[PDB]
């Protein structure tokens, strides 16, 4: 049991799945001068726990901009239009000891995906609810939105084989908490925070949740991202 | 068949450069020489993207982000006079194109053009890494007007340019009808953050959407 | 000047050369390369990755996520079995693994098989993994898949048993069935019936020659 | 003799290649290089010489000189503001610094701006010139770019302010707005109305990168 | 488009070289081959001048005093036989020149000149700095006459040559026109004292007269 | 560029000539060569190998 803090946000913790072997680091030019905010911004930013059933089919957060309303980082991408982060994501379950279950946790950088009903796009309302995770469905669906049917996630590849990314299983019967670490993969140095999408976060139930009827009829899935090394463009005059 | 002892080891054939870098035909076209002078069916266009067919498509798609000069050949014929040559105008991202076969884009100075004259080996013009960011990126869960506006999933750093082909002739005394087949070639071309295959057919050439398809073949039972 | 003789062969187009190609744009001086995270520099690199082999792929269960999941919880017919060959067989055609051998005609190597058991921290049971060899037929019993090569893979202990299959190669294979030893024993709590998950990815190191075009692709 | 092969690309005529041309006059002896002053060896010297920007384009003020002269001396409203980009901009496509970078599709860099005052010895005030950056709105009051970037340029000790504006470049920008800190204070001798003048260079280094044909020719 | 993080440092396409070393057609015309014995529509001429087209033009007056090699190689194409082949004339400043196709200034052994038979890759003829002066002169302030006479700011030191181009098939049952693309390209260049870029539009090919032009486009207030 | 000049015999097809012949395969790496018994360098290892000989070959 480590008690991590950063800033003003303690958590309670229970190994890392560091995304692609590198850890997020900083840019390092007087024409472009960026901005490390430093202060705030690393702190922990708990999301809404979400109830998984034994229906549930899966969710999936979209990155940068699912922290869009959560403080000084939410904050910081109305005033720089240019940015990059890290974000160390800890998934816990904090279920019981008899509740079973399998869980994928995978990262996805660069997700796009495809409208339910083709011929046409989604409205950008779809995609993303900020903090509020969009579920898939169990079944095809059709529609003016996001074909978020399992076997065929978002992306019309095979969900079986999501785990290219850096993933992490989360298992109830051995452990209950996940971290990843995403080093801000992208083919610019510094992109617009609100425009562009860079991972997406998709918690997806393998083995299905079960339980007798005496337990708690759900299991709490708890999302914390910390942007780390965060930084911005400049401001100022040169 | 037989199940023979394959016995060797060797990866040299799956690396990226030897996996990617083979030269497929991505763009037959018609273009005629005389007759209706306003008309679009006298050049080609074809812009050029990666995912022209599903073949060449799904390879790129292993990948989320890669860079590569491409090195193009022209294969192009004749039906229906005297000896014929043609011209392979390839524009840049940021370039003027013509309206008409007789149009001023052609004579300008910064779209270099091969002037292929019938008989010789084939045309090859090769182009390097030109997008403004560091790779192309062959997926791009973004918007490329600000506040989520519309066209989702195109960015315009992953733009390489198009490719205009006419005559140079200016007139036939019959109707001379030239096919081209454009042969793309990714040249010292690197990948990063590999992607899982595509699993569900194609539907359009720009974009992703799908149909929801099944995950593998079915069997009878699960101990068949 | 310098006497020269044309071969046969020269202003000829082979589509697979590797000849200088005349560059366009010689001004132009192409973008600085930034280190991007994550860089491929070889296709078995992605071979090496486990992911989830669907197999309960039975005709009704293929379009949902219950092709991954193998049920747990009759003791005389086994719990699953399928070819271990990555290719022209529908478990493991469209893996990770069986996808990337697709486009190559000549492969050869060994495959690792992780079996997760995806149930209660309370159930406790055996599982029997035997293996044939690719000329050896099934077993149809218990006792006769004992006497082979198997692994008695006890649940309570360890919830995760790793394989590694080799002989598999084209240019007739394996078989991976599992057999209940015991009935997963579980208290009263807890859930009777239980889940396991499989993977498949390249054991050590795995060798592939000769490129073609995929199959799924129409 | 030598045994060669054409490759794909012989007897072609490639617009940007860089052979050696047989020379039509050989025995011709060229004139010897005398030194003359002023030689140029780089494009982007001419985009860092300072060159008048005619802020005062307004609809009936561009044939005269009345397009260089800002006027000054209402505190309500700015004095001046244009897009802060050398393309796209009315204001600053036509600099030296403008038109330079017209001939090229990809540039990035930094601009500075010298307000040189064109009014009396004995005129004195002071303006408030804010900068915002990319992405941010423009200041619609006087306090609120007070709050952001801004040089309150005091005119009766300096009569030229220099600024240097970064992240500059197209393949949305900037603001240089200027405000009514005080009104021009004046001795009964000197005159009430006064001019500014402005310029844009390169600030230390330019880039640029694709070059194409300039849009202004017919 | 987007605006992007444009990152990178680069001069090295804004070097003069790089600039103006860029091959642009600069002359269009036919010639016959048979028929009307004394005619000017049997041959072309094409003063060589950097004052061809206006996209060319502009460039050359960025800068006053400027030499550089030329490096020149046609295209020819044909209408309507045997295989012909063409004749591609270059005269210096000091050079006589053809009244008519059956001239004898086509056989002066000065004047070089290519012989191109059709099939070929193109003709090309490389020139080197002729003028008398050390600079080729964009803009020239004087009279070329003494005492303010005529023919104001054509000095004779930035005089190039002419390029006299014909068939040198003598006949043919039928008519056979021909055209010709000249891809003129400055080479090893170098430049003096820069200039303002022209703003107004050109209007002859021979003068810098011009019409009084705005400075830039209007806008509607000083603070918009 | 180098000034070349095509001899007689340019562009022709000689049957037995031993010229460079461009690869249709280059990416693709053969078989490594094991060791198999009994190989032939020679064609005259083969005519000093005894064999009968049919000499009483008459009509029947």
């Amino acid at each position: 049991v480590r008690s991590m803090t950063l800033g003003n946000s303690t958590i309670t913790t229970q190994n890392v799945v560091v995304g692609y072997g590198e850890w997020p680091s900083y840019l390092s030019t007087a024409e472009d001068q960026p901005t490390q905010p430093d202060v705030a911004t690393c702190r922990f930013y708990t999301l809404e726990s979400v109830q998984w059933e034994k229906t549930s089919p899966g969710w999936w957060w979209k990155f940068p901009e699912a922290l869009k309303n959560m403080g000084l980082f939410g904050q910081n991408m109305h005033y720089h239009y240019l940015g990059r982060a890290g974000y160390t994501i800890h998934v816990q379950c904090n279920a019981s000891k008899f509740h079973q279950g399998c869980l994928l946790v995978v990262c996805v950088p660069e997700a796009e995906m495809g409208c339910a009903d083709t011929d046409t796009t989604f409205p950008a309302t779809e995609l993303t609810t900020e903090d509020t995770p969009h579920v898939f469905t169990s079944d095809s669906i059709t529609g003016k939105k996001v074909q978020a049917a399992v076997c065929n996630a978002g992306m019309g590849v095979g969900v079986g084989n999501l785990t290219i990314f850096p993933h992490q299983w989360i298992n109830l019967r051995t452990n209950n908490s996940a971290t990843i670490v995403i080093p801000y993969i992208n083919s610019v140095p510094m992109d617009n925070m609100f425009r562009h999408y860079n991972f997406t976060l998709m918690i997806i139930p393998f083995a299905p949740l079960n339980f007798t009827d005496g337990a708690t009829a759900y299991v709490p899935i708890t999302v914390t991202i910390a942007p780390m090394y965060a930084e911005y463009n400049g401001l100022r005059l040169a | 068949q037989t199940r023979h002892v394959v016995n060797f080891h060797s990866r040299s054939e799956s690396t990226i450069e030897n996996f990617m870098g083979r030269a497929a035909c991505v763009f037959m076209d018609q273009y005629k020489i005389n007759g209706e002078e306003t008309s679009t069916d006298r050049f080609a266009v074809w812009t050029i993207n990666i995912r022209e067919m599903a073949q060449l498509r799904r390879k790129c798609e292993m990948f989320t982000y890669m860079r590569f000069d491409i090195e193009m050949t022209m294969v192009i014929t004749s039906c229906q006079m005297p000896v014929l040559t043609h011209q392979i105008m390839y524009v840049p991202p940021g370039g003027p194109i013509p309206a008409k076969v007789d149009g001023y884009e052609w004579q300008t100075s910064t779209n270099p053009s091969v002037f292929w004259t019938e008989g010789n080996a084939p045309p090859r013009i090769s182009i390097p890494f030109i997008s403004v960011g560091n790779a192309y990126s062959s997926f791009y869960d973004g918007w490329s007007h600000f506040t989520q506006d519309g066209t989702y999933g195109y960015t315009t750093l992953n733009a390489m340019g198009k490719l205009y082909i006419r005559h140079v002739n200016r007139s036939s005394p019959h109707q001379i009808t030239s096919t081209i087949r454009v042969y793309f070639k990714p040249k010292h071309i690197k990948a990063w953050v590999p992607r899982p295959p595509r699993l569900c057919p194609y539907i359009n050439k720009r974009d992703v959407n799908f149909v929801v398809t099944e995950i593998t073949d079915s069997r009878t039972s699960i101990t068949d | 000047g310098v006497p020269v003789l044309n071969t046969p062969g020269s202003n000829q187009f082979l589509t697979s050369d590797d000849y200088q190609s005349p560059s366009a744009m010689p001004q132009f001086d192409e973008t600085p390369e930034m280190h991007i995270p994550g860089e491929v520099r070889n296709l078995m690199e992605i071979a090496e990755v486990d992911s989830v082999v669907p197999v309960n792929n039975v005709t009704g269960k293929t379009k949902s996520m219950d092709a991954y999941q193998i049920p747990v919880g009759d003791k005389t017919k086994p719990i699953f079995s399928f070819q271990m060959d990555p290719g022209y067989s529908s478990v493991l055609k469209r893996t990770l693994l069986g996808e990337m051998l697709n486009y190559y005609a000549h492969w050869s190597g060994s495959v690792k098989l992780t079996f997760l058991f995806c149930g209660s921290a309370m159930a406790t049971g055996k599982l029997l993994i035997s293996y044939s060899p690719p000329g050896a037929s099934v077993p149809t019993s218990r006792k006769d898949a004992m006497l082979g090569t198997h692994i008695v893979w006890d649940i309570g202990l360890q919830s995760s048993c790793v394989l590694c299959v080799p002989w598999i190669s084209q240019s007739s294979a394996g078989y991976i069935t599992c057999w209940y030893q015991t009935n997963i024993v579980v208290p009263p709590g807890a859930p009777t019936s239980c889940d396991v998950l499989c993977f498949a990815s390249a054991c050590n190191d795995f060798s592939v020659r000769l490129l073609r075009d995929t199959p799924f692709m129409a």
